């Protein structure tokens, strides 16, 4: 339920 | 069970562009985060980049300059661009998932020896270590292959094609001054089979392969 | 200091407890999780997976492996410790930009002491025909690493000349293979008659002295 998006999670 | 391939060039001149692509399956890269991380000598792990589940990208700060990470759905591959490679990039490139459950890396690829360097390849001479009283111990004996001036990376040696493993040593490969490879492999056996015993030495970057048989002097 | 590991090297016993430290320097928590894993790295194969966010155990690694870290500080404990698990091990840190490595720690096996069975292999004549001589001195199966190989040709102490490589610590045994290569022109190999290797070890009472004479 989490993406990472330029190495972080949100 | 996902299963990741990985192939390409094992030798690159300084400058040029170095290519590896990652051939997965059992899961689509159209889910989940594929990433590539390489090793260096040192056994020290750095991470590379990767590409997302829908083609997003994030890379190592260190290589955002000279980095490419690229997909193809199709075909089900992604794959590894490295710019301006100078003599600090020679590692082994692993391909491995990420996944979305674990958020670690749990499947791998089994990795891909990439050397750059300016030199051409180079195939092994392979001389005999002969047994003799000198390799002889109680009921056993030490004889082996000496493989020698190969580039670059990797030789790999195996004894009667496989079927004996048991008491084989294959040493890491120590760099000479001469600027090539060497190695030596090494097997203990009951001395009362001097049994034939032929050491397989496969240098794939130079598409040599040498079977040399070991007989008692 | 983004990540730092403890300890750098490490030697257990076989049936005891090994500990190890990861430090974060600055939190690695998100949404309730811990983005901290630990890898276990051994020679020729890939980093595998051991524990996944700080405290689980990933499918099919023994029980024996375990984790419990918090915020910055993160421990992996090896109990009991096998020697199947001599590896080096590693840390991730994938919160945030940067994801890194920790240096790993390298954990050893402690055993009983074994002496190593020395060999040397006098110079191919193939080799010998190309112009050059390779003296390969062997030791097998020994613990602990510690060794000291000096070569003699004719009575006087080579230096400079020689190389070694180390075998990676076994899975089964827990003992160390040595190779000592001593290489000479075919013009230095013919103005000496004995070549002599010289092995130090703790197991053994007295440096034991393996060698050949050219042409015999």
């Amino acid at each position: 339920q989490l993406i990472n998006t330029n190495g972080s999670w949100h | 069970e996902v299963q990741l391939s990985e192939s390409g060039p094992s030798l690159v001149k300084p400058s040029q562009t170095l290519s590896l692509t990652c051939s997965v399956t059992g899961d689509s890269i159209t889910s989940g985060y594929w990433n590539w991380i390489r090793k260096f000598p040192g056994n020290k792990l750095e991470y590379m980049g990767y590409i997302s589940y829908s083609g997003g990208n994030y890379y190592n700060p260190s290589l955002r300059s000279r980095i490419s990470i690229t997909r193809d759905t199709s075909k089900n591959h992604y794959y590894l661009q490295l710019n301006s490679v100078t003599t600090e990039d020679t590692a082994t490139y692993y391909c491995a998932r990420l996944s979305d459950s674990l958020y670690a890396m749990d499947c791998w690829g089994q990795g891909t020896s990439v050397t750059v360097s300016s030199a051409s390849t180079k195939g092994p001479s392979v001389f005999p270590l002969a047994p003799s009283s000198k390799s002889t111990s109680g009921g056993t004996a030490a004889l082996g292959c000496l493989v020698k001036d190969y580039f670059p990376e990797p030789v790999t040696v195996s004894w009667n094609s496989g079927a004996l493993t048991s008491g084989v040593h294959t040493f890491p490969a120590v760099l000479q001054s001469s600027g090539l490879y060497s190695l030596s492999s090494v097997v203990t056996v009951p001395s009362s089979s001097l049994q034939t015993y032929i050491c397989n030495v496969n240098h794939k970057p130079s598409n040599t392969k040498v079977d040399k048989k070991v007989e008692p002097k | 200091l983004v990540l730092t590991q403890s300890p750098a090297s490490l030697t257990v016993s076989l049936g005891q407890r090994a500990t190890m430290s990861c430090r974060s320097s600055e939190s690695v928590d998100a949404h309730g999780y811990s983005f901290l894993h630990w890898y276990q790295q051994k020679p020729g194969q890939p980093p595998k997976l051991l524990i996944y966010l700080a405290s689980n155990l990933e499918s099919g690694v023994p029980a024996r492996f375990s984790g419990s870290g918090s915020r910055t500080d993160f421990t992996l404990t090896i109990d009991p410790v096998e020697a199947d698990d001599a590896a080096t091990y590693s840390c991730l840190k994938n919160n945030e930009d940067p994801w890194t490595f920790g240096g790993g720690t390298k954990l050893e096996i402690t055993r009983a002491d074994a002496a190593p069975t020395v060999s040397i292999f006098p110079p191919s004549s193939e080799q010998l025909t190309s112009g050059t001589a390779s003296v390969v001195c062997l030791l097998n199966n020994f613990y602990p690493r510690e060794a000291k190989v000096q070569w003699k040709v004719d009575n006087a102490l080579q230096s400079g000349n020689s190389q070694e490589s180390v075998t990676e610590q076994d899975s089964k045994d827990s003992t160390y293979s040595l190779s000592s290569t001593l290489t000479l022109s075919k013009a230095d190999y013919e103005k000496h008659k004995v070549y002599a290797c010289e092995v130090t070890h703790q197991g053994l009472s007295s440096p034991v002295t393996k060698s050949f004479n050219r042409g015999e």
